[PDB]
């Protein structure tokens, strides 16, 4: 399962 | 205070004038500068080609020999002088001491709310406001692709993605226009694709990131905010 | 020597190319600066007619913030850009085959000799710092004679209009030394009419007087 967006940020 | 705010705005307008002097008086010594040497290296143009065109009688009678001497050894070391001699100290030293006096990044912040919360107060779409048709006011002042940029990112460090979404639109839209801009659409997209997530419409951030791939096909997160998109929505069913 | 020579003058006009580039670049940044100083310079101007009602807008007042916060230093990072570095590393370079001081008296001194060969007159020679540098370093050598007609020369030349960095001044000292009383005599009242200021001019004078 993948992994949550990042502060773009 | 609302009107010590203004009181040190018009202060620092003043201090922006003076720094625009000290600048100005910078530029004309630079090109009094340029222009002797510019003309130095025309001079030192015609002693060259003249001589590379029969160098070797040229060399021979020791006048001349004496004059290449001493052009080598002495003159282009004036020149060298006149080259390394800067001519920025003056206005250097001015800003240095002006700097004091600058405003921080928090009153940069401050202006930035001040911006969103008009919007808000006044109810403004982005670019209504980005145009200059603020509720009557002469005169129209206008925000570039760049402070739309920015004021986006002041609300994003806020995590206020309303206003994120909202600014980052109204650049966006200024770059698709054809605006020039030392910001990216790459730059906007990933803001804004962001903010259009953290408010539930997985919809416009798979599109979005859609957008960004297509410019930025390598982009990391992007990718891999792809990939996660595309899995919450096939679970949300 | 020649051969050496050729390679010099080869490294002189390699360096006037560079010299061209860093001129061109320089201009460039010049450019730059100027058109954000006249971009500011209008902002000024717009501003100082209305100061409050300028900073009284929440556009102007957020532009405000931002440019002397962050682009000022944009700016002043351009002013401090040297352009020279390119240039000013290979001159330093290029300067170890350079002639040094005693290549220039060789070449000097060379001259007189040359001068001296084929018995060429001072009026036939230059056809003046130059010429100054010249009585001078026969000055240096005990040699009168060319002193007398080397600031003779060069006197002949400034007369003429040709403006030089060479006070004349320091040139009709050596030469009044140089005769050596009448053509003397003359010299130093001829130099103490112009610059009344010469301590050395004075005292010669008065010591020319009384012998």
């Amino acid at each position: 399962p993948p992994g949550p967006p990042g502060p773009p940020g | 205070g609302f009107f010590t705010s203004i009181g040190q705005m018009t202060d620092l307008i003043h201090t922006e004038k003076d720094l625009v002097t000290s600048l100005k008086d910078y530029i004309k010594a630079e090109e009094d500068k340029l222009e002797q040497i510019k003309k130095w290296a025309e001079k030192l143009d015609r002693l060259t080609s003249t001589a590379t065109k029969d160098p070797e009688g040229f060399v021979g009678h020791p006048v001349n020999a004496f004059k290449l001497m001493k052009r080598l050894n002495t003159e282009w070391s004036e020149l060298e002088n006149l080259v390394l001699k800067d001519m920025s100290d003056g206005f250097i030293s001015n800003l240095t001491i002006q700097r004091q006096y600058f405003p921080n990044d928090e009153d940069q912040v401050g202006a930035a709310k001040a911006l969103l919360r008009l919007q808000d107060t006044y109810n403004l779409d982005t670019d209504t406001i980005s145009k200059g048709n603020l509720p009557g006011v002469k005169h129209k002042s206008f925000l570039t692709a760049e402070d739309c940029f920015e004021l986006g990112k002041v609300a994003y460090t806020e995590a206020d993605y309303y206003h994120t979404e909202l600014w980052m639109e109204q650049a966006l839209r200024q770059l698709d226009e054809g605006e020039i801009s030392t910001i990216d659409k790459v730059s906007v997209l990933d803001y804004l694709s962001y903010a259009v997530y953290q408010q539930g419409d997985l919809d416009k951030a798979l599109l979005l990131t859609k957008k960004l791939l297509e410019l930025d096909p390598e982009h990391q997160r992007a990718n891999g905010n792809l990939k996660y998109f595309e899995y919450i929505m096939a679970k949300e069913k």
